[PDB]
RNA sequence: GCUUGUGCUGUCUUCGUCCA
């Protein structure tokens, strides 16, 4: 689910670059260092709003190096899925082991175990699928899943979907 | 940046919060359980598994890596082990305070013995330092002898009389008024009862007697849990070319095991009551002196050879102690000592340097463009003549020893590297004489490169140092940045140490033969000829070329 | 480099110069603290690139600090004796 | 007290400020009542634990702390000394930030 | 790894000519040979030397 | 004891808590080295000898200016708001005499240190705008009252409007005011040292520029300065004295070895 | 092994009188048996048994081997002892007194 | 790497239940609490967004942002690329994608109308802000599916439900 | 909150002998690690007389945050300092 | 075809050196 959420980033600048582009060097080393990233604290970090006139502030010199830090504020949109929530997905891959579904950046496992019986794999199919008698569900086909159990790594997040309940399965 | 990169940001200590380990904290911070009394496996290396030499707790050896976090014996802190005991034992160094606390609370109830409805005890409460709420609440409960049914409408109390407690070693013996005069009977206050009596106490009372719920709860001054340090707090040494002695924690630790084992067996086996206070109190001992082997009136835990144990407490205390010997003063790098001579022909603030001791000691200069070619011919130059370097060190920080390459010749210097140089000439340094009992015993000076082995002054900055050359001998400090570089220069100099503070006089000036001869040479019926008038005019540095009449 | 030399140093005024001979030119380290507990039990293993504190539960709230090795010891010898000092790189009021 | 340390001082000729006797004497009776010069004196004192037991009594009054959970806000020299931290005194009683607006010259 | 190293040497030229030394170190040409009185070691280049043998002194060159 | 003391960027002196000891450092606000032993003008000597080298009347022709030393000697007697401004300095200068003979200095000592050695500084303009020769000058004597008026009034020790701060800053500068308004008097100025307009601007801005230098720097660590200049004489050193002595002081000790009182009697 | 040299010892593990010795360099020889490693995996003449016990010479110190010694001790194993001669020229910062 | 503006958070003792990330029992933790604060410190409260809203928010930010690299001078792919970083053009690629097939309001009037009927709502005044948003993104067609979707609606029963999802569905442009 | 507005500073407007060493140092490193001079060198190489030639003509590009007891704190431009 | 090896104990005691 998406949030609006205030956050900070510690900025360190080599005096290499005390210039007078000092503020907007900083801007785009703060662009390419949080769009895109992934933390398990907070999610997934997709844009920052105003982007261009974020206040960085006056830089601390580190005595004993030289290097200036900065602490930046800024405003930014975050995505967080949660446990046992109902979103939408589209399936990426079919596997014996189950189906691997992508909600935007992140990538949801669902197994065998976690699938109704009746939607039986079926790998002669083109392109293989989990079908059942009135649900087929192959790669592109969207599917509703609950998320049940969420996986932090260092830098990711594995989360693992469920479709056993009811509204769940085939959209 | 001589350490290894670490995405964790790097901050500073702002504040240290104290307190006591729970055991909780003791379990959950622990990486193995000790309870294995032998320290090697088979004696055939590879030391045994939940024994105290655990390859768990860290690695202190070369070759081999710790098994809890991955790293070298240079970057591994070191890891804590846990150590359940069969029965509580006091913390020694807190006995008298679970003394005053007995006396402060109810020993059926854990109740205080007054309540706020006592304006006195309402006063003592106000005061907001917890040891002199402490010092207030004690000094009032400690006549109140009798636990209060109905308030002086019940407050909770059980009603019982309060014992006198009354310390001998580290055995508490409370003495009940049993019912004028009767048969009052003193019977021990084992450490489990004052713990499950201190866990009942509430959160407010625990607070009312200075103690914090968070960080200091009253009943984890009793140990129930021992945390086992990890080897690089007990290196073991090698005496010898082939035996290797432990330290003497290490073997305190091994005591403490064999009589927690003891009791354990003793406890689940059979149990005459003699025995077991037996093994408990040297269990007791054993704890007491792991960590206070001055304990007064008891004889000390001795080695086999006859000296005393070396508990974690006397590392602490005294001149060679961890605080005074390794913190508020230390061994250092980048120093040199030797012998001092005079010199009427250097400036007041330079000093000579002899060229070995120039060759030994290092600066690393920054590689730039103002000064690569020259930082380059000293690199070329090599460790051992003088001008020349001794390390090239890359941005990534590995060093390149300049002894041990073939091809220092064929090294090219980029910007941003340093070069670790010889000590050069105007470079600042810090001049030292022990005792330093004033500020002026320490000053910065300029460095001159001379031959023989004795360090060089002027002859009027021997005052300050309090010095002569008569076999004395002073130390020498080299800064290894810009900025101490400049804190010497600007600071420290000696030029601007000439007036002190303390009488606002200068104490520096003409002394000895200079002295003596400016007497003799400004008498009025001394006369001077043309010839060595010219001869001391061009002696003088500052004159302008101009002789006078 | 003794005390007395550590107070004229503090006399002189130059903090720096006394800050780089008691670390750098002596037992500079590195160490771990966690951001909850304070404690130095954070388990670092720098080229897997993962930190954690078992006890506090947490892998993100972790900083490094540079200390002198005895402090460290001393911290260590401390912990051995049951008492607790927390290091906190914020102030609380 | 400043005279009786003036009088020993000055008997044997000897001279200082007037300013280092002055704030000798000023520590000395700054809390309403005397203050001896010994750890019945200056260990009595609200500072930090860690600054009070580098002089005397260092295990004491570090089981105190732990005792008391006393808290300490490293103000003090001492404890920057043994962090190995800029201590707030003489070049390190300020901070030094950079300077935006006139780098645009 | 040079050929001269460990090796009883005599110097030829310069202001240390007809002293005996041993070979320490040798990294580019400049030798670093220990006298036997004096007791220091000197830099020296390669041209400077004389390498004993089982027949008399012999060059550097014609030994290496 | 004393490790923790520091000179604060507020003029006070305080330890690690914050607690103050000292509202001004040495209670001047000045360093140890820039202090010097001068003497102060208005304390010794009889009221005969005060009133001859200080008051000027410009009724009585014996008793003004002399007239080869100004060239406005004409047109000088007979005013009446000049001899306002005189008598207002008078005034000051006896109330100084009677601040330092009766409050501060009782014994009559007047050689003390303060900074800024004036005796220096006029030497110095002297020697720099050729002060010699009978030449007059052209010195007003309006001007040497509100030039030294104004000079006593940017002394600053203390920055701040706050009423507070102009108090402290008064009492900060009272016996450096005493010694330039004793040295720096109008007849003084014009007979004894003989200063013109550019020799007397000059010195009230070196003045003011060498007061500003000898204030104590914020960031001193004061105690450890006040600790070993009180401990080194100690190592090269019927009442006891000296080092048992010392440690009788540093102590507190309750019992002393030789107790004494120091009785006075009536003056009858 | 150390870093010093080794070629001033003799087929006897000891430096002869007369020659030349400067710091750090090795003039008595002795080594240690140490249980052998998996090195029997082969390796022909160049598997380790030896662990280096010898004794250089001060690192400050140079001179000339003056007389070596060479007997046994009360238990019976061998015993050396090895004395330096070198001659001290006064010079700057020695001292003397009257 | 960021840091949030809620800091502090020592060691205690009390374990509590309310600890543990779920959606079911709108625990979402403290950085996701209800109560929040914005850089000055004064009091704010969470802010959800549904798909209509942060794909709004998403599209104007990266075009002021286009238009101000471009000195201020449509397409998802070419708005991607604006950005920089292969692994955040990826991602932003993926969460356009994600956005454009399950987009219920592409409109901005139609987006501020069912913001305005979901905030301004007498029985949404209670309403938790992910409840709105999970309601606004899922699309929901029936009062029994939005409780077995979403279970915390299933104690808050004085929501007039099925005529708001009614409205919604009108207002989804079929 | 803690910072003080520039019209009412009270601290000192003179470069402290401690400021001025802590400036030249730090000025000296940065020069050192390849930072943009803002004053033209003759012949100099150094990078501390670098770093005085630049505190001489009033342009070194650093702030002095000075802090008082209670907490608070005045920002001071190297430029607006008088150094002697 | 042949290639150069990479480090150090602990604990006491005594006698000394320069100040004090
Ligand atoms: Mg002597
Ligand atoms: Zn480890
Ligand atoms: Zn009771
Ligand atoms: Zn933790």
């Amino acid at each position: 689910m998406f949030f609006l959420k205030d956050l900070s980033l510690i900025l360190t600048l080599h005096p290499s670059y005390f210039g007078p582009q000092m503020n907007q060097y900083l801007r785009e080393k703060l662009l390419t260092d949080v769009e895109g990233t992934c933390t398990g604290q907070f999610g997934y970090i997709v844009t920052v709003l105003d982007g261009m006139n974020i206040d960085v502030g006056k830089g601390r010199i580190i005595p004993g190096s030289g290097s200036a830090e900065f602490e930046v504020k800024y405003r930014a949109v975050v995505w967080k899925p949660f446990k046992g929530e109902v979103v939408d997905a589209i399936v990426s891959n079919v596997s014996p082991i189950g189906f691997f579904a992508d909600v935007g950046p992140l990538n949801v496992f669902v197994s065998t175990r976690l699938i109704p019986d009746n939607l039986v794999y079926n790998p002669s199919n083109s392109p293989p699928a989990y079908m059942s008698n009135d649900e087929l569900i192959t790669k592109g086909s969207k599917v509703r899943l609950k998320v049940v159990g969420t996986r932090t790594d260092v830098n990711e997040i594995y989360a693992i979907g469920s479709i056993k309940e009811d509204f769940l399965g085939a959209i | 940046s001589q350490f290894p990169y670490s995405s964790a940001p790097l901050r500073s200590v702002k504040e240290v919060q104290f307190g006591l380990l729970s055991p909780e904290e003791i379990r959950a911070i622990s990486v193995v359980k000790i309870e294995y009394p032998e320290i090697m496996d088979e004696s055939r290396q590879r030391p045994r598994e939940g024994g105290l030499n655990d390859p768990k707790l860290g690695s202190i050896d070369r070759n081999f890596k710790c098994q809890t976090c991955g790293e070298g014996m240079a970057e591994c802190p070191g890891h804590f082990g846990h150590m359940e005991l069969a029965k509580p034992v006091f913390h020694i160094g807190f006995i008298p305070k679970i003394k005053k606390v007995c006396e402060c609370i109810c020993m059926n109830c854990g109740k205080l013995l007054l309540d706020e409805t006592n304006p006195t005890m309402a006063q003592a409460i106000r005061i907001r330092d917890p040891k002199k709420r402490f010092n207030a609440v004690w000094q009032l409960c400690k006549t109140k002898m009798v636990c209060e049914a109905d308030a002086p409408v019940s407050r909770g109390g059980c009603g019982n009389t309060q014992p006198v407690v009354r310390k001998d070693g580290m055995k508490l013996w409370g003495t009940w008024k049993k019912s004028r005069d009767a048969q009052p009977e003193r019977k021990l206050l084992t450490p489990g009862e004052i713990l499950n009596v201190f866990k009942h106490i509430s959160p407010e009372d625990c607070f009312r007697l200075g103690f914090n719920e968070d960080y200091a709860r009253p009943e984890w001054m009793i140990i129930t849990v021992l945390p086992v340090p990890p080897p690089q707090v007990r290196p073991s040494i090698a005496m010898d070319e082939t035996t290797q002695g432990q330290d003497d924690l290490t073997h305190k630790l091994s005591d403490i095991l064999k009589a927690n084992i003891n009791v354990q067996k003793l406890e689940m086996d059979g149990s005459p009551q003699h025995i077991i206070n037996e093994v408990e109190q040297l269990l007791q001992f054993h704890v007491a002196t792991y960590m206070d082997n001055d304990i007064a009136g008891q004889p000390q835990a001795l080695q086999k050879s006859g000296r005393p144990v070396k508990a974690i407490r006397a590392r602490l205390k005294g001149k060679e102690g961890r605080l005074r010997g390794n913190l508020m003063g230390k061994r250092v790098d980048f120093s040199a000592r030797t012998v001092i001579s005079g010199d009427p022909n250097l400036e007041l603030d330079q000093v000579g340097v002899p060229i070995s001791i120039a060759k030994t000691l290092s600066y690393p200069e920054t590689v730039t463009q103002y000064n690569i070619h020259r930082l380059t011919e000293y690199v070329r130059n090599g460790p051992n003549e003088h001008p020349g370097a001794k390390y090239v060190i890359r941005d990534n920080g590995d060093r390149i020893d300049l002894r041990y390459h073939k091809r220092a010749g064929d090294i090219v210097l980029q910007y941003g590297w340093k070069v670790e140089r010889h000590l050069m000439d105007d470079d600042p340094v810090l001049f030292n004489r022990q005792p330093s009992l004033h500020k002026m015993s320490m000053m910065a000076h300029r460095v001159k490169v001379m031959p023989y082995s004795t360090f060089r002054l002027n002859l009027s900055v021997t005052s300050p140092y309090n010095a002569d050359f008569d076999g004395d001998e002073m130390n020498l400090h080299v800064p290894q940045s810009e900025e101490t570089r400049a804190e010497l220069s600007q600071l420290c100099a000696v030029p601007l140490q000439i007036v002190s503070p303390q009488s606002n006089k200068p104490v520096m000036g003409i002394v000895q033969d200079t002295l003596c001869g400016v007497r003799k040479m400004t008498l009025r019926d001394t006369f001077i000829e043309y010839e060595q008038v010219m001869n001391m005019l061009f002696w003088v540095p500052s004159w302008d070329g101009v002789v006078p009449q | 480099f003794g005390e007395m030399e550590r107070d004229c140093m503090i006399a002189h005024g130059a903090a720096g110069f006394l800050k780089e001979r008691l670390m750098e030119a002596s037992d500079a380290f590195r160490v771990h603290v966690c951001g909850i507990c304070g404690l130095m039990s954070v388990i670092a293993n720098l080229k897997k690139n993962q930190f954690e504190c078992r006890s506090c539960k947490n892998k993100t709230n972790i900083y490094q600090l540079h200390i002198p090795y005895a402090a460290k010891l001393l911290f260590q010898e401390l912990m051995a004796m049951n008492i607790a000092p927390r290091l906190y790189t914020e102030r609380s009021g | 007290l400043y005279k009786e340390i003036l009088n020993v001082i000055a008997f044997d000729g000897s001279y200082v400020n007037y300013r280092h006797m002055a704030l000798l004497v000023d520590v000395m009776t700054s809390r309403g009542y005397l203050m001896a010069i010994t750890r019945h004196g200056i260990n009595r004192a609200d500072t930090g634990a860690l600054m009070r037991c580098s002089f005397e009594e260092t295990v004491e009054i570090l089981f105190e702390a732990g005792a008391a959970a006393e808290l300490d806000d490293c103000r003090g020299v001492s404890e920057n000394v043994m962090l190995g931290q800029l201590a707030p005194m003489g070049t390190g009683a300020f901070d030094v930030m950079i300077d935006e607006k006139l780098l645009t010259s | 790894r040079d050929p001269t190293l460990n090796k009883t040497v005599k110097i030829r030229q310069g202001g240390y000519k007809g002293k005996i030394g041993i070979v320490k170190e040798a990294n580019g040409d400049r030798f670093r040979v220990e006298l036997h009185n004096p007791n220091k070691t000197i830099p020296i280049p390669c041209s400077f030397l004389l390498i004993e043998s089982t027949h008399g002194w012999v060059p550097y060159e014609d030994f290496v | 004891a004393l490790e923790d003391i520091m000179v604060h960027y507020d003029g006070t002196t305080r330890n690690s808590l914050g607690d103050i000891i000292q509202f001004l450092y040495g209670e001047d606000g000045l360093d140890g080295t820039q202090v010097e032993r001068q003497t102060i003008d208005t304390i010794p000597g009889s009221d005969k000898a005060f009133h001859k080298r200080y008051y000027v009347d410009l009724m009585d022709e014996k008793n003004s200016i002399k007239p080869d030393v100004i060239e406005y000697a004409a047109d000088i007697l007979g005013d009446v708001e000049l001899q306002k401004e005189l008598n207002s300095e008078y005034e000051q200068l006896v109330s100084d005499r009677k601040f330092l003979r009766e409050i501060v200095f009782v014994n009559g000592d007047h050689n003390w240190p303060l900074p800024v050695n004036l005796r220096r500084i006029i030497q110095n303009a002297q020697q720099i705008f050729h002060l010699d020769r009978a030449k007059a000058s052209d010195l007003t004597i309006p001007e040497i009252i509100h030039g030294v008026r104004d000079l006593c009034k940017k002394l600053f020790v203390l920055r701040g409007e706050n009423e507070l701060i102009k108090e402290a800053q008064q009492n900060a500068t009272s016996l450096f005011q005493c010694l330039v308004r004793a040295r720096l008097a109008t007849r003084r100025i014009l007979e004894e040292f003989r200063l013109n307009r550019d020799a007397f601007e000059w010195v009230l801005g070196t003045i003011e520029a060498q007061f500003q230098r000898s204030l104590v720097h914020p960031g001193e660590m004061v105690g450890v300065i006040a600790a070993q200049s009180i401990g080194e004489p100690a190592t090269q050193m019927n009442v006891t004295l000296g080092v048992p002595r010392l440690k009788e002081i540093l102590n507190v000790a309750k019992n002393i070895k030789t107790p004494a009182l120091t009785v006075y009697l009536d003056r009858e | 092994l150390k870093h010093g040299t080794y070629e001033k010892l003799d087929e006897d593990g000891l430096i002869a009188p007369g020659v030349r010795v400067s710091g750090d360099d090795i003039i008595i020889g002795k080594t240690t048996p140490i249980p052998p490693d998996t090195e029997e995996l082969g390796q022909r003449t160049k598997y380790h048994t030896k662990r280096d016990a010898s004794t250089p010479l001060r690192s400050t110190e140079n001179g000339i081997v003056d007389q070596v010694l060479l007997t046994t001790n009360q238990e019976g194993l061998k015993f050396v002892k090895v004395r330096m001669r070198t001659t001290k020229v006064p010079q700057i910062g020695d001292k003397f007194a009257s | 790497v960021s840091t949030s503006t809620v800091g502090a958070r020592r060691r205690r003792a009390k374990q509590q239940v309310d600890d543990e990330e779920n959606a079911t029992l709108l625990r979402l933790g403290p950085e996701f609490a209800l109560k929040q604060y914005d850089h000055d410190g004064n009091e704010h409260d969470l802010i959800a967004l549904s798909l209509s809203e942060s794909r709004l928010l998403i599209r104007e930010a990266l075009k002021a942002r286009s238009r101000a690299r471009n000195g201020g001078v449509i397409d998802d792919d070419e708005l991607a690329k604006v950005t920089s970083g292969a692994v955040a053009n990826g991602v932003v690629k993926k969460t356009l994608d994600y956005l454009n097939t399950f987009a219920r309001f592409k409109d901005e009037e139609t987006c501020t109308a069912v913001d305005q009927l979901l905030h301004n709502s007498s029985d949404c005044s209670v309403l938790h802000p992910f409840e709105i948003a999970q309601l606004s993104s899922l699309g929901c067609e029936d009062v029994d599916e939005a409780i077995t979707l979403i279970p915390s609606l299933a104690a808050k029963k004085e929501v007039n439900l099925q005529r708001i999802l009614d409205e919604l569905n009108r207002l989804e442009d079929p | 909150e803690l910072a003080i507005l520039k019209e009412e500073r009270t601290t000192t407007p003179y470069l402290t002998k401690y400021e001025r060493a802590r400036i030249l140092g730090t000025r000296a490193l940065q020069i050192s690690m390849n930072a943009p001079v803002l004053v033209d060198i003759e012949g100099e190489t150094d990078p501390l007389q670098i770093a005085m030639k630049e505190l001489s003509q009033r342009k070194i590009p650093l702030v002095i945050r000075r802090y008082l007891p209670d907490g608070s704190y005045e920002d001071w431009g190297c430029d607006e300092l008088i150094v002697d």
